[PDB]
């Protein structure tokens, strides 16, 4: 279905690369390349769905 | 409670004792007055303190908690997510409702003990010179001034001094 002009879509995937591992991307059409990597801290962070004003 | 002083052999309680939780009321040759007994009003408040303090520290700090509300129908993985939490919840609620119910019953019975404790502290001091009427009241069997009432309440009564005076009033 039509959305913002288009009826095409993109489907989003992820892949984690471990230290010492290696990424290898391979395609012959339809790739939405990444540009780099996000860092991966891991700790007590999280998300909430509110509507209440921050004070 | 268990010991059956409060709401028991002590008809009811003094709404006009405002410096303590347990105490004495006299009628003597010199008139009519009242004092709190502190030692016992402390030890009753001191357990409740600990007890409260014990009930409190305690706060669930973990760990990236799972999502709990849901904006789709997803069947199984969700069905579990909810049932995990739904179940947990019922547990704590019980876990709670038991604690309060338990604690109280005890808080109520320990405060009762403290009274009966102070009743028997007195009884043993007045070794022979009085008799329990059973409404939480003694009938001392001699003449006792404000200086002798206040000497009973501050631990320093001397059964032997008013001994002879006591026995004649009882028996003859
Ligand atoms: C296959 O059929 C579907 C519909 O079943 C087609 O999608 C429809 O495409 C039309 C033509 O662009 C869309 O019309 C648009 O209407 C919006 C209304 O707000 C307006 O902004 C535009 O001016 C435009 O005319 C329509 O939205 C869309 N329908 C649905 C349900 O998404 C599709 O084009 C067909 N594809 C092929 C290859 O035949
Ligand atoms: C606890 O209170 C009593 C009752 O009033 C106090 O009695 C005094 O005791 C001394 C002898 O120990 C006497 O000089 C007087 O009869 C009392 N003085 C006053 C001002 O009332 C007493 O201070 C306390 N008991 C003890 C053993 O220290």
């Amino acid at each position: 279905p039509w959305v913002r002009g288009l009826s095409s879509r993109i489907s989003i995937y992820w892949t984690i690369v471990k230290p010492g591992d290696v990424l290898v991307i391979n395609s012959n059409g339809n790739l939405i390349a990444p540009r780099g990597y996000f860092k991966m801290r891991t700790g007590k962070s999280s998300i909430m769905r509110s509507d209440a004003p921050i004070d | 409670g268990l010991f059956g002083a409060i709401a028991g052999f002590i008809e009811n309680g003094w709404e006009g004792m405002i410096d303590g939780w347990y105490g004495f009321r006299h009628q003597n040759s010199e008139g009519t007055g009242q004092a709190a007994d502190l030692k016992s009003t402390q030890a009753a408040i001191d357990q409740i303190n600990g007890k409260l303090n014990r009930v409190i520290e305690k706060t669930n700090e973990k760990f990236h908690q799972i999502e709990k509300e849901f904006s789709e129908v997803e069947g199984r993985i969700q069905d579990l997510e909810k049932y995990v939490e739904d179940t947990k919840i019922d547990l704590w609620s019980y876990n709670a409702e038991l604690l309060v119910a338990l604690e109280n019953q005890h808080t109520i019975d320990l405060t009762d003990s403290e009274m009966n404790k102070l009743f028997e502290k007195t009884r043993r001091q007045l070794r022979e010179n009085a008799e329990e009427m059973g409404n939480g009241c003694f009938k001392i069997y001699h003449k006792c001034d404000n200086a002798c009432i206040e000497s009973i309440r501050n631990g320093t009564y001397d059964h032997d001094v008013y001994r002879d005076e006591a026995l004649n009033n009882r028996f003859q």
